[PDB]
RNA sequence: AAAAUAGAUGCGUAAGUUCGCAAGAAGCAUUGGCUCUGAGGGCAACAACUCAGAACUGCUUACGGCGGGGAAUCCAACUGUAUAAU
RNA sequence: GUGGAAAUGCGGCCAGGUGACCAAUCAAUCCUCCCACGGUGAGCUUUCUUUUCACCAUAAUCCACUUGGGCCUUUCGAGUUGUUCGGAACGGGGGCUCAAGAUUGAAAAAUGCAGUUGUGAGUUCUAUUAAAGCAAAAACCUGGGG
């Protein structure tokens, strides 16, 4: 079965170039990661449309980045908003 | 056996599936079958839940249906699962209770 | 901390399921809860824990006998 | 159980024995399946089915050439008189 | 096609099809709206009420 | 060590969910038939809303055996014609303003 | 243009490569009939039909259907679209 | 209005639901097909053929009442063909309830047909791509409140 390096990208065969793939592969896997919920302590958000994650334990849905449950921008204004409380 | 539609409408769409029946004739008959609708639902925001003690009527025979038919005979009970109803029993009266004591 | 000897030393029921019931019966001797507790489940430990004249600590455990 | 051949409205006694079969070997006629008459019955232990005496009657008319004069029917649950047309 | 059961309430119900079948005998009161029957096992009441 | 008679509880299932009860008999112990604590609790079947405004005055009560899970005790405190005056007198001289209005949901 | 390849099974499969491929690469091989065997399940206290094997035996290599392959260069990366009527 | 410890059972406005939205697959029935049995009719019949063929039907409507899911309650395993799940309650006992379904019967043998069931298969209907996320609304329903 496992392909030597890409992953989830063995699907376009030898197509799309390598490095496209290799740039698709990072987003393609985050993207349908489950990403951890702060709200059940569990692996949990799946996304289920762009920038929307689906919390699969208590029903929920934070809004979130498109591959990615958090953008790394996000991570400053949480707790900008935390020392600005 | 071949088999053609007897309701003058002819596709295969989903609210025209039919049903063969073998008949007491021994014709074999394609019938209506029912559009067949899911039941009532806790709000699509509390998860979207089918309610227990609701049957999936069609609104056709809704309305001849006795009423607790299409509800439980609790508080919220054609509306909400027991348990968002319980949410909502406890967080009227926990809350009520934080604000009666941010008066003091 | 100090409650995992807790959990050698003595009883210890664990969630919110029957660690209420503990707290009816105040058999309950001592109630933790983790922050990722929601504020409404939170709140009712919180208030079973209050009628219970238990032993509050944020951090769901509670510590039956110890 | 006792199959018959209700020939009256209308050789045939002897075709048969010769020409039924209690296992795969033909005219050899175990006590458990005796035959004889106007009416062949043909009494049984074993689990013959009945059309079978419809067929061998068949068979023995398209010999004698009477098919085309004579008619098996079942007029019981348990018989066949030979009619006509 | 509903069926009433006991002879009770039959008793208390426009022209009715009486049908006899092997083991049986059933009484197909008609009305306006439903053909109530009656189931009627033995014969001894069959004609128990036929004769009614 | 908190379900004593005359406990009012709040009750969370049934027909009679959101409904105030005082605990009025209240056995913690499991019984051979009720594997559970199970209060006694007469509660509100119908909060109150001359004789022209007597009829919504009128209280309704309900006495039932309760899994003490199915029902939510209070802060507060405190057959069924015998109940019902109890707390329809109780409820006259206005002792337990809070008891006689329902919850909001 | 025609021929040619051809199904399935078991083997075997190069360069090059974005490591996915190339690849059905290529390349040999076995295949019928028949009489048997073995394997693979269900429900209590009878049901499939595939695979496998074995003898014996047959061939006129005897339906239909079914890739020809390889080595290179140019162009376009790819699937796609598109001058209906050169 | 009312039973039930509970899941829940029976008897103006406001908010929610149905409408209402997926390929497949899996499962049930449906259906078709096959087989086995049995009947009935027909046909083959030089020979052979316990044989070949056909047929053996069950409408809506209603009444009493196994599989999948949700839930109640009570005292690492669970799970699928499969990418799951579990103290935010898994499993086990009992219960509730939905969705299909089965059987009991009413229809309905006064019909059909012509001079029987069961068993197997297929069909049927009830995730993936996604920077793609896969209509609306009347009707209707239920509630909260009056
Ligand atoms: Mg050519
Ligand atoms: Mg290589
Ligand atoms: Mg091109
Ligand atoms: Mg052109
Ligand atoms: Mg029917
Ligand atoms: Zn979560």
């Amino acid at each position: 079965k496992r392909t030597v390096k890409m992953g989830v990208m063995g699907r376009y065969g030898a197509r799309y170039g390598a490095n496209p793939r290799k740039r698709a592969k990072k987003l393609e896997v985050s993207q349908h990661a489950r990403h951890f919920c702060s709200f059940c302590g569990k692996f949990a958000f799946r996304r289920k449309a762009v920038g929307i994650w689906r919390c699969d334990g208590c029903s929920k849905t934070m809004a979130g980045g498109a591959y990615t449950l958090s953008t790394p921008n996000n991570s400053t204004v949480r707790s900008t908003v935390r020392r600005l409380r | 056996p071949r088999v053609q539609y007897r309701r003058r409408m002819h596709y295969a769409t989903r609210g025209n599936r039919m049903k063969l029946v073998r008949t007491p004739g021994n014709r074999l008959v394609m019938q209506k079958r029912v559009k067949r609708s899911q039941g009532p639902h806790t709000p699509w925001v509390l998860g979207h839940k089918r309610l227990a003690g609701t049957k999936a009527l069609r609104h056709t025979e809704a309305r001849l249906a006795s009423r607790h038919e299409k509800s439980t005979s609790r508080p919220y009970g054609g509306v909400l699962s027991h348990e968002q109803v319980r949410d909502r029993i406890v967080r009227a009266f926990l809350i009520e209770e934080q604000r009666i004591v941010k008066r003091a | 901390t100090k409650i995992q000897l807790v959990m050698k030393s003595g009883k210890y029921v664990l969630g919110t399921k029957q660690t209420l019931k503990t707290l009816r019966q105040g058999r309950s001797k001592l109630v933790v809860i983790s922050s990722n507790c929601p504020p409404i489940r939170k709140a009712e430990i919180e208030y079973y824990c209050t009628l219970s004249k238990t032993p509050m600590h944020h951090y769901v455990l509670s510590i039956t006998d110890v | 159980k006792v199959f018959k051949i209700d020939c009256t409205i209308p050789n045939f006694e002897q075709y048969f024995q010769e020409n039924v079969k209690l296992n795969g070997r033909k005219g050899k006629l175990t006590e458990k399946v005796r035959v004889g008459l106007n009416v062949l019955t043909i009494t049984t232990t074993m689990a013959y089915r009945k059309k079978y005496f419809k067929y061998l009657t068949k068979k023995f008319l398209k010999k004698k050439d009477l098919r085309d004069w004579i008619r098996i029917l079942a007029r019981g649950k348990d018989t066949y008189q030979l009619k006509y047309f | 096609p509903r069926e009433i059961k006991n002879l009770k309430e039959f008793l208390a119900i426009r022209c009715v099809k009486v049908k006899h079948n092997p083991a049986q005998t059933k009484f197909k009161v008609r009305c306006s709206r439903y053909l109530y029957t009656l189931v009627v096992a033995d014969k001894k009441k069959a004609d128990k009420i036929e004769r009614s | 060590k908190f379900l004593k008679p005359g406990k009012v509880v709040i009750v969370t299932s049934g027909r009679y969910a959101g409904k105030k009860a005082v605990i009025v008999q209240n056995t913690d112990s499991k019984s051979k038939e009720r594997p559970y604590g199970h209060s006694l609790i007469a509660g509100m079947k119908k909060y109150p809303k001359k004789r022209t405004i007597q009829r919504r005055s009128r209280v309704g009560v309900f006495l039932r055996v309760v899994n003490h899970k199915h029902f939510l005790p209070t802060r507060y405190n405190m057959s069924k014609q015998l109940v019902r005056k109890l707390f329809q007198a109780r409820y006259n001289a206005g002792s337990n303003r809070w008891f006689f209005q329902r919850l909001r949901f």
